RNA sequence: AAAAACCGUAAAUCCUAUCUUUUAAAGGAAGGAGAAGUCGUAACAAGGUUUCCGUAGGUGAACCUGCGGAAGGAUCAU
RNA sequence: CUUUUGAUGUUAGGGUAUUGGCCUAACAUGGCUAUGACGGGUAACGGGGAAUUAGAGUUCGAUUCCGGAGAGGGAGCCUGAGAAAUAGCUACCACAUCUAAGGAAGGCAGCAGGCGCGUAAAUUACCCAAUUCUAAAGAAGAGAGGUAGUGACAAGAAAUAACAAUGCAAUUGUAAUUGGAAUGGUGGGAAUUUAAAACCUUCCCAGAGUAACAAUUGGAGGGCAAGUCUGGUGCCAGCAGCCGCGGUAAUUCCAGCUCCAAUAGCGUAUAUUAAAAUUGUUGCAGUUAAAACGCUCGUAGUUGAAU
């Protein structure tokens, strides 16, 4: 009976924006480097 | 009717997602060679597999049978032609020794590194997929290219190429022109 | 001796009592019963779809305190009717009376799952339209 | 339910009067159904 | 050639009898789940009458009593 | 259990392309079965094969090839070397078309295509150029067959930069700034390809800097790799395969940031295999955890000293 409560919390929340831009890399260059990062300077 | 051209699998899966020490010589892996994902580890593993398991069973089977003989020597040959044997370990022994790293050794990505002719890893698979090498008059722009010991002292430059004797590029060209009516106007 | 005949002629035997024991498997036995064509709403299916008939609210188990957001369902294909959950946050409001809706199981075939007492189904599309790209929010629209 | 009746370690009732309980209504469910044929 | 008769090969329809599957219903009687409900206190300590088995009878309820048995006893012993 | 009405045999015929209870007449009382007959069920066409497995095994096989069966449901028949044929004929049952109301004509489980059913599946396209077949047999025809169109079923290869100078941390890294090379994706035109287009290769022209030519899908308590960071809510809303989290300082809900995993792919549902030595021949357990018949005799079955 109690059925009004739906979405509440999901409702109640402040809204915030994305960030904007800070492109990311995508495949072999990706993996060159998480290899330097964790092995290149850890020695 | 349904075609009658078949087709297989070349890698599989670890069946143990989330195990340190595997995750981190797979990394190890990936950085000393310059490669994509944990698929190319993969496909060369499966590979391995194979080869192990018929060494296997040649060496179960009994001395001086036909079988052995003739299935043991093709294979031996095979594994001297392909460079992963050498001269003196022709034994049918030594390739339950062949390890990840001998067989990824001979791609054409490494090889071009380590005769001179790049200044790293990541600019050997650069060029080979620019069309810009040759393996003895034919080009190859695949880096997964297995190079056989017969033809690894012809790899050179492409006749085609800006690096091998020929035109320059779109840009070089581009900015001779814009130099010349610059000049001319 | 162990129990057992160990004589090479003593196949029969062997076949028919492994033959007559496989029964007190309770795997084999599900998989291989006559029933199961009758007393399963999907029939054998993966999915199935149906009207809104009534929403509802559940209780939770004795530990926890909650009302689990439902609805009432009643099957195309042969007419039956059943209960299914309505997973997200207020994705209770994106149904109406009696829409058409996608359902599968709930994870553990035959089983209960957590918190909800006896309810094996969930609601994966509304009106033809995802529910995942309708929570989203972001993707699409209800089709009005 | 074989040997295992009447297993106590768990503070249930009796097995006998649980016996006993079962067969009265089994008794009455027999003449019902007597009756009717 | 049309058309008749007879022995055959025989769709279809109907009546009867069984078998299989699904299904309605006054009423009767179980099990599982839930909620601070009412009544007592049977079990766990010698649980305040040691506890159980089989069978028979009785009582709001858990249960009580007779006959034979066991220790999984509260005694490995005078 | 079968046998009155052919069930099992014998004798003599009939019939067929031939043998035969295949059928007719007389005669005898046989034939099968716990080593499972006679029945019931199958979401059962059989096989060559497929998936997963150290070795044993368990599960699937409508569907490229071979065999069988059928053309809405049954039964009859002509022609013919070959048919109990169905884009051949005759009748009944069901469904359904045209009509001037007397009558006539039907069968997509062939190729496209439509309705219905449902969780579940493409163009009412081009050609006989190749593979073959039929004919009065180079020369005709073939929705057999081939070619394209649709198509994240499944399978293979493989982009989303690289390199210098300087600055800054430990030769190195790039976390930062500057500058010139390389190159596809893309648009145009050709050489080819093809029955004729089209695709792939090849050549010429134009063509990257926020290279905006901008990678995603799931996760971050444990199992299980990765935050005790910041706001909101307050046993509500919700999450969670399992253990669990949430009652005003939440590492688990709703969000921002940051990290982890796989990556042009990644989640969820149902079924199935290993994991399962939790179906055990290899290889389980039976005093107390589930489990030795109250006890003895006994047929079939299984097993049996030494020479
Ligand atoms: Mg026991
Ligand atoms: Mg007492
Ligand atoms: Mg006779
Ligand atoms: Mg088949
Ligand atoms: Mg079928
Ligand atoms: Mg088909
Ligand atoms: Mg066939
Ligand atoms: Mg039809
Ligand atoms: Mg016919
Ligand atoms: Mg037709
Ligand atoms: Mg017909
Ligand atoms: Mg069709
Ligand atoms: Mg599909
Ligand atoms: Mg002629
Ligand atoms: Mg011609
Ligand atoms: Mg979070
Ligand atoms: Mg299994
Ligand atoms: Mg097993
Ligand atoms: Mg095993
Ligand atoms: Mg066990
Ligand atoms: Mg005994």
């Amino acid at each position: 009976g109690s059925l009004a409560r739906a979405g509440k919390v999901k409702n109640q929340t402040p809204k915030v924006p994305k960030l904007d831009k800070k492109k990311r890399l995508t495949g072999r260059a990706k993996k060159r480097q998480l290899y330097n990062r964790r092995f290149s300077d850890n020695g | 009717p349904k075609s009658y051209r078949n087709y297989s699998k070349t890698a599989r899966n670890p069946k143990r997602p989330f195990e340190k020490e595997r995750l981190d010589q797979e990394l190890k892996l990936i950085g000393e060679y310059g490669l994509k994902n944990k698929r190319e580890i993969w496909r060369v593993q499966y590979l391995l597999a194979k080869i192990r398991s018929a060494a296997r069973y040649l060496l179960t089977l009994d001395e001086k049978s036909s079988k052995r003989i003739f299935q043991g020597e093709a294979l031996l040959r095979r594994m001297v032609r392909q460079g992963l044997l050498g001269e003196n370990e022709e034994k049918l022994d030594y390739v339950l020794g062949l390890t990840l790293p001998k067989l990824l050794e001979r791609r054409l990505q490494t090889k071009v590194f380590k005769l001179g002719l790049a200044k790293s890893v990541h600019h050997a698979r650069v060029l080979i997929r620019q069309r810009h090498i040759r393996v003895g008059k034919q080009m190859v722009d695949i880096p997964s290219f297995l190079v056989r010991v017969d033809s690894e002292k012809h790899i050179d430059f492409a006749t085609t190429s800006p690096f091998g004797g020929a035109r320059p590029g779109r840009v070089k060209r581009k900015s001779l022109k814009k130099q010349k009516e610059k000049t001319e106007a | 001796g162990s129990g057992k005949p160990s004589g090479l002629r003593a196949a029969r035997k062997l076949r028919i009592r492994r033959r007559t024991q496989r029964w007190a498997d309770k795997s084999y036995k599900k998989s291989h019963l006559g029933t199961r064509w009758k007393s399963n709403p999907f029939r054998g299916s993966s999915h199935a779809k149906g009207i809104v008939v009534e929403k509802v609210a559940i209780e939770a188990k004795q530990p926890n305190s909650a009302y689990r957001k439902c609805v009432r369902v009643q099957l195309i294909k042969n007419g039956k009717k059943i209960t299914a959950f309505v997973p997200g946050d207020g994705c209770l409001n994106f149904i109406d009376e009696n829409d058409e809706v996608l359902v599968s199981g709930f994870g553990r075939s035959g089983h209960s799952v957590g918190d909800l007492p006896g309810v094996k189904f969930k609601v994966v599309k509304v009106a033809r339209v995802s529910l995942l790209a309708l929570f989203k929010e972001k993707k699409e629209k209800p089709r009005s | 339910h074989g040997a295992s009746r009447y297993k106590k370690s768990r503070a249930k009732m009796r097995w006998k009067w649980k016996k006993k309980r079962t067969r009265r209504l089994q008794k009455k469910r027999r003449k019902m159904r007597q009756r009717s044929r």
